[PDB]
């Protein structure tokens, strides 16, 4: 996988010249999966 | 922009070279390494394993009989049962073996040898015999008495079936080459010397008994054992490119 | 579940001096082979030795040196313009033969391009071309042609350099979707099927093809390509009995039976 | 007072489920790369269902049928897990999931008489593969309960030195000293579980290097029986029966 | 989730291909529809969004959302058995071979929906997203089956339409992951575009 | 506004082991996709499951990993030894279609320009040539001429660079007048005018030209260019249903109406 | 809010191994004689074998060929074991094994519409004897998964009162009400453990005490299903598969 | 030999950029040599 120490030094004055972003993580994805008002629990009947 | 020199040696490809390159795939995360029996970190582990010598390499044996050594009810004493050079790397009976082949991917090597012989007579068939190392100088021995004066151990069959002959390290050098090609690198010079085996009593047999019976050579390298200098293994070739 | 320890070296083992040994006790020679253990017997119970303090490394045969300098795996020439190759090391033989020294391996690679124009006769011509190599893995359509827009390549990795410039080089991680990669394979590549054709091939060991084109036309010239591999970063299990007899075909280790593997010699009492 | 001495004894009692087995005239027990059969590890594991751990009803010895040690005999060897695949409990529950992991006992035996002499090499091979044939037949590559007869065991059906299989875990049954071979084997793959009737990831094999011989007028039948014991064996994807 | 173009037969165009038929029987035990649960391959699943991202790959791994919607009216009952039968044979020929592995049991009521979970059963960590044989031998790879059977039958009150619909939703689980970025094998052109 | 968080992971979830359930209480797997909610069914509370420390990493699916390499984005050959290219991304469908996976997106961007001399007949040749590409914002004069003034290139960034030389690349930063780059735009490109040539496209997305010539003429040959584009440091807004049709024109999203996706099998219970 | 108010949810989901069962028309669930499934303990226990435990291999669901409720439906039953006895893993656990032990979780379906009437008795009877015949058939004593017809309702086959089955673990299908019944059964029986291949502990039994009606017009045609999942199930006395 | 001393300093992203490992040493190979339950030892007879 990726190192966990390796060079990060900007040889460059905008920001644009930087190399890749390393971070690559993911996020919850409730905001796309269950964008609902009211929670919905997994033991529970969805509407009562 | 940093001012810089470019040398000698610039663009060029060695096949050994150990540099840091870019990656195909910069962020691509790999299977987790799993637990798996056997793993190996270095191939003197596997040179360590005794293995078969094709010893009995003559025009009448093939295939499985090519790794018996042939013993027999002398009526005769002091006879001989085989001879064989001890290097591992050059053409012969020990070039199939492990050490050999792994010796064979090197050119030069140290280190003691394991020849270890198992009888695979009866139960009841006897016999004592002598297995002898002759350090070099000059030509194997021609009989018994002469080989006895160099490196040997007695073997009594019986209970336990086999026996060891630590061939100990014995060289001028440190090393030697893997080879003994002498018209154009006259690399005879590294001859380790010979092993040799012969009747100290002889094979004996109740009535009506197989009066022939086969000893079985294995060999390996010594914790003391190390291999220089990495080499296509002859033995591996190709005309075309295979389909 | 393991019973015995692997504890490192950095060099091989000394040699202590002793002396003689007459006794009912002690006996080293003796041994058993039947057990499947290979002779314990030392040097020092065997003869009388001397003190060495023996400092020879191990370095050279593990398997990162081993196994750590390129082979040749690809060597082709384009036909109209492109060449097609699928990944796979059974082509060449001797980096064949070196992996197959291991059931199973984890290790990165660094690929090394190395390519030049020759004409129709095959004779090299002093002529700089740019050429693309792009890595079209399973399920990826691959380029007919030597203007196909896969060569867009947005999402294949490829690599664009110069018949003029030092070879490309790129280096790839351990890509199987199995925990290792396997050189030995008694199995079927599925479910449902038991054709020779589909016997002792692991699928995941394939991760697709290379093709390679030059940007641009050449005019009656060819591009001649070899591609060369560098195990990286190697970790291996299972050590296995090394290749003893030709190889015939590129996917499979079919071989000619033989009687003999070392050449005869007039009797076994003569060296 | 054998581990006191520092040897093996001879004798020796395998019990496993409902089974045990002895013998009198062994060789010490090997043990694949030093590894018994194990678990799969959290951490190792893939497939998410709980797994069916069938303990000893599969995990027990079962005995294949014996072989005969011919005249011209050139070897025999059975894979693994094939060559259970349709025996006991074991055979069902590899059957009935597309996941198996599992490791192996195995006693091999041989007697015949301080009268008779020959030496079988019993080795149990990871991957072994039967590539002598351009095209290999289903026959040999996965034979069943049966086992199949060695055609090439020179270059050990596969193309490589059967002098140098020793390098796999193996004992040997020498006539004059042991008449049987017992082997303990780890599961091996480059994967957590795998596919029981897909893939076979060990292939036992007896094959005799010092042909058989023995005093004019002894017993000239003498018989090579295998007998198999799952251990440590876990499943996963169940579903109805499939066999290869 | 997104919907699988899972009728996809001759008869049916457009939005009707994302409907699966049921009816009332008149046999008991009857299939309604099969699938292979593969993500990345040529079929129902390669229009779905879990489709077009897993074919933007080379492998995947992770567990699989089969959700479905019962559309019938609200006096329209019934009860289906929807399995997963992993790797190793063919698809299930009837409901009792089907039932032998992972399935669910929906009974249609107030709750419209049921989720089958097809859970990560593979041998390796990761499979390839194409089963291609000729080439690659991938069909190494296959996932397994997704069947759905009558449980018992749907049932009508008088004059009801005798047949009604379900939609079928897939999605990937939380530990579903992708490796091996590729060039989407749906997008292509002849010329440059102006 | 945000009532729903988005906590960040670097692995994908565990799986925990889990029992048998039989009450009326808990009810996972009933689920109302009416709701517009994804269903919530866990695999642990749909079958008995084991223990799984999961450490399959999520690194290749972010935005970075799946937009940050290049792709083409153009591709000419001068004509009287100049080409003008109005810097759009619509004329090659591979970066094309990811870019439309979002609605709006910032990044910058690396621009790799590969150039070669190709004769009449459109083959390569090994010919080195110095060339110039100067980009032109929108409202400054585009040159008529391989020898225009406009060549100075005073105030206009130009890379003049060789055939002979590595591809050009140069990294621009993100140049829209609005907050994102917009890859769906629902409105007209001005006030006062309803023609359709108008409508789907966002003037902000056009940032200028490319123009390109050899710094001196050319005898009878031309000069090849390919532009190749990698968005980097991405972030992006919206995720769009993709593309699922082909492409015909360059600047709409016109297409061909169909009645499937899929191809068609003969029946829907048999896989 | 159910254990809040004191009343049982409608709904209901039944998870055992790879299979989940959901109803949203239960009537609560019964548990037979207040008891779920348990190990046989060590002060009840004789047979001094190691036992097996197959776990989620044989403990799942298994869902038997459907019955039709005909006009002329007289009932149906199946008897446990018996009716799994050929059917995933658990059918080959029982058939390897002289001895079984085990528990029931019975779900039975019967979905029909607001338009139908009709009541179905499920009753899980433990030693339940057809003994209606002076030498009953093996066919009708062990119908198999396909279950058998009631020729003799109202004498529940015994020679007692229907009315009084009520005695037994059961629950009704009343189609106004209910379109299933859950029961969770124990093993029950004089001895720790027993044959599974010659005695049947328990019988389902699922009878339409209100026939079915409709209104004119609807759907005639409604099947009744039942799914059954062995639970806490342990076997003794390995050997070759062995059915009745 | 090798250097006691010498640049390690990784450049890239992902750990298959790295050059070669340099351990290279080797390990007891009792797991190939002698893989038996019981020990047999040097001064002993193998059986008893
Ligand atoms: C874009 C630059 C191209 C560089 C080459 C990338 C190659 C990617 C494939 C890596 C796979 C290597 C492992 C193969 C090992 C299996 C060998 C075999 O069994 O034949
Ligand atoms: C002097 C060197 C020249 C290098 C090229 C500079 C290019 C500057 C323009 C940058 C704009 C890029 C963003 C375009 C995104 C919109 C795409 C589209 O909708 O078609
Ligand atoms: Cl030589
Ligand atoms: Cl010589
Ligand atoms: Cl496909
Ligand atoms: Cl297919
Ligand atoms: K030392
Ligand atoms: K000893
Ligand atoms: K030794
Ligand atoms: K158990
Ligand atoms: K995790
Ligand atoms: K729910
Ligand atoms: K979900
Ligand atoms: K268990």
């Amino acid at each position: 996988g990726s190192n966990i120490h390796y060079t990060n030094i900007n040889y460059y004055e905008n920001a644009a010249s930087n190399s890749l972003n390393k971070q690559d993580f993911t996020q919850d994805p409730e905001k796309f999966t269950r964008p609902v008002v009211d929670v919905m629990k997994e033991a529970a009947v969805p509407l009562k | 922009g940093i001012p810089t020199l470019y040398t000698p040696g610039s663009g060029q490809f060695l096949t050994t070279d150990d540099f840091q390159t870019p990656c195909m795939l910069p962020k691509f995360q790999p299977t987790p390494v799993i637990d798996i029996p056997g793993e190996v970190k270095n191939f003197l582990e596997v040179v360590q394993v005794e293995s078969l010598v094709e010893i009995n390499n003559v025009e009448s044996a093939e295939g499985v009989a090519r790794y018996r050594i042939p013993l027999n009810v002398q009526d005769a004493m002091d006879g001989q049962i085989m001879a064989l050079r001890v290097d591992p790397g050059i053409d012969g009976p020990m070039q199939s073996t492990l050490l050999g082949v792994f010796t064979r991917y090197y050119a030069q090597w140290s280190g003691s040898l394991d020849f270890t012989f198992m009888f695979c007579g009866t139960f009841m068939t006897t016999g004592k015999v002598i297995i002898a190392y002759t350090p070099p100088g000059g030509d194997q021995p021609t009989n018994r008495r002469q080989a006895m004066l160099g490196t040997h151990v007695v073997w009594d069959f019986g209970l336990q079936s086999s026996i060891t002959l630590v061939v100990p390290w014995i060289s001028s050098g440190h090393f030697r080459g893997t080879t003994l090609e002498n018209t154009i690198y006259k690399y005879r010079y590294y001859e380790a010397g010979y092993i040799t085996m012969w009747y100290q009593t002889n094979m004996v047999v109740p009535p009506n008994f197989p009066t022939t019976a086969s000893i079985l050579m294995f060999v390996a390298a010594q914790p003391n054992f190390s291999l220089r200098i990495l080499k296509d293994r002859p033995d591996i070739s190709q005309e075309g490119a295979l389909q | 579940g393991q019973v015995i320890k692997s504890a490192v070296r950095s060099t091989v083992e000394n040699t202590v001096q002793s002396t003689h040994s007459i006794t009912t006790e002690a006996t080293p020679a003796l041994q058993a082979a039947e057990t499947g253990a290979t002779s314990n017997a030392s040097d020092e119970s065997m003869i009388e030795t001397r003190n060495v303090v023996n400092t020879h490394g191990v370095a050279e045969t593990s398997l990162e040196a081993f196994y750590g300098r390129a082979g040749l795996v690809a060597m082709f020439s384009t036909d109209g313009g492109i060449y097609r190759w699928y990944i796979n090391f059974g082509e060449y033989v001797q980096l064949r033969a070196k992996l197959e020294l291991l059931t199973y391996a984890r290790f990165d690679m660094e690929f090394t391009i190395v390519a030049q124009v020759v004409n129709a006769q095959s004779k090299v011509q002093d002529f700089n071309v740019d050429y693309q190599v792009m890595f079209v893995p399973p399920g990826a359509s691959v380029p007919e042609n030597q203007d196909s827009y896969q060569w867009q390549s947005s999402c294949n990795p490829s690599v664009i350099s110069n018949t003029g410039l030092p070879p490309a080089r790129v280096s790839v991680p351990f890509m199987s979707s199995a925990n290792a990669y396997s050189f030995s394979y008694d199995g079927y590549t599925q479910f449902g099927d038991t054709s020779g054709s589909s016997y002792g091939i692991v699928p995941s060991n394939y991760l697709g093809m290379l093709v390679v084109r030059t940007c641009e036309d050449l005019d009656g010239t060819r591009l001649r390509v070899r591609v060369y591999a560098k195990p990286k970063h190697v970790k291996g299990w299972i050590p296995r009995s090394p290749r003893m007899t030709p190889y015939k075909s590129r996917y499979t280790g079919v071989y000619t039976d033989t009687t003999k593997f070392c050449a005869n010699r007039a009797r076994i009492t003569t060296a | 007072s054998a581990e006191a001495c520092g040897y093996s004894d001879r004798v020796a009692q395998l019990t496993l489920g409902n089974s045990t087995i002895t013998t009198q005239e062994a060789a010490n027990i090997v043990v694949g790369y030093g590894r018994w059969p194990t678990s799969l590890r959290d951490t190792d594991a893939t497939a998410v269902d709980k797994p069916t751990q069938p303990g000893v009803s599969a995990e027990r010895f079962y005995t294949l049928p014996s072989v005969q040690w011919t005249n011209s005999f050139k070897g025999h060897y059975w894979k693994l897990p094939d060559a259970l695949s349709e025996l006991g409990l074991f055979g069902q529950n590899l059957q009935f999931h597309y996941l198996y992991r599992g490791g192996w006992v195995i006693h091999v035996q041989c007697n015949a008489t301080k009268f008779h002499q020959g030496t079988l090499l019993v080795v149990a091979t990871p991957e072994h593969k039967i590539q002598s044939a351009e095209s290999p037949a289903f026959a040999r590559t996965n034979p069943g309960e049966q086992g199949a007869a060695y055609q090439f065991p020179f270059t050990f059906e596969d193309g490589t030195a059967l002098g140098n299989a020793l390098i796999y875990p193996h004992q040997w049954v020498n006539l004059r000293t042991n008449n049987s071979a017992t082997l303990v084997l780890p599961y091996v793959n480059a994967l957590p579980m795998d596919s029981g009737i897909r893939h076979n990831n060990w292939t036992l094999s007896v094959i005799p290097i010092v042909p058989l011989e023995y005093a004019a007028g002894a017993t000239t039948y003498v018989p090579i029986t295998v007998t198999i014991a799952p251990m440590c064996t876990e499943y996963n994807g169940l579903r109805a029966a499939v066999t290869q």
